[PDB]
């Protein structure tokens, strides 16, 4: 996801 | 307490929206700026949450899981605040460039929503919270949010949601009344982000119909997490029943 690329 | 250190440390500042306040107000351009506003605060949240005492012993997915799932009561709560103690609570100050009136509350076609809003912003007002309450209080409602069928490890967020209730009862401590009224409080956020959910979630679905703009992660956390809350997948963790 967006998020988890972001995230991590 | 180191705890209250760390808590006022992390605390984000200021978030614009980036809104441009010489058009005229209408619906796509207020809820176009809002949902701008959502994804850089959801920046902001990450880093918060990232730097938070025991938050890194989640489970990765399980950090991830809870910063998607609570965001909205997270960032009401904050706005609630904001409102507060910026414009006495007269009007929702989703940023400094981002302030409602009435009139944008109905141009917003989330007016109801923005009752409530306001409302939890008086009861900072009513209940006499402090900054301190407030940022304990904050950090809970990120631990507020789970799936029914339980997290990646769920022993470690049972342990950190209960050192978070237990900083709280701290921080405030015929005492009893508090807790049972700050508890009352965090509960009716719940209710607020979840008609925001249903409503962002509608908006979203029908959004290049109203040309109302949803910048990417918004797009994608809307449509994967948010409705395995509103399927009832993802529930609040209530205190009073
Ligand atoms: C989180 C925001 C923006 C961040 C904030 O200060 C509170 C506020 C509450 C309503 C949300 C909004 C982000 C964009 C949303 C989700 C719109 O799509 C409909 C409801 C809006």
């Amino acid at each position: 996801s967006a998020f988890s690329r972001y995230y991590t | 307490p180191i705890f209250l250190n760390v808590l006022e440390a992390i605390e984000p500042g200021v978030v614009c929206a980036g809104h441009d306040n010489n058009q005229p107000d209408s619906f796509a351009a207020l809820l176009s700026s809002l949902n701008e506003l959502g994804e850089r605060q959801l920046v902001h949240v990450v880093k918060w949450a990232k730097a938070l005492p025991g938050f890194r012993n989640l489970h990765v997915d399980d950090q991830m899981a809870v910063i998607q799932y609570s965001w909205m009561g997270l960032m009401v709560f904050a706005m609630g605040w904001r409102s507060f103690t910026n414009v006495n609570s007269a009007m929702l100050y989703f940023a400094p460039d981002l302030v409602f009136n009435e009139y944008r509350m109905h141009k917003s076609r989330m007016y109801s929503q923005c009752v409530r809003m306001r409302h939890l912003s008086q009861e900072f007002g009513w209940l006499q919270i402090t900054p301190q309450e407030f940022l304990c209080m904050k950090a809970l409602l990120l631990f507020s949010i789970i799936p029914v069928d339980g997290l990646k490890n769920q022993k470690f967020f049972d342990e950190l949601r209960m050192n978070y209730i237990k900083e709280l009862d701290r921080i405030i401590a015929s005492c009893s009344r508090r807790f049972y009224q700050l508890t009352k409080l965090l509960d009716s956020v719940q209710p607020i982000a979840r008609e925001l959910h249903q409503f962002t979630f509608d908006l979203l679905i029908k959004s290049h119909m109203v040309s109302v703009d949803f910048p990417e992660m918004m797009a994608e956390i809307i449509s994967v997490q948010v409705p395995k809350i509103l399927s009832g997948k993802v529930k609040p963790i209530y205190f009073h029943t």
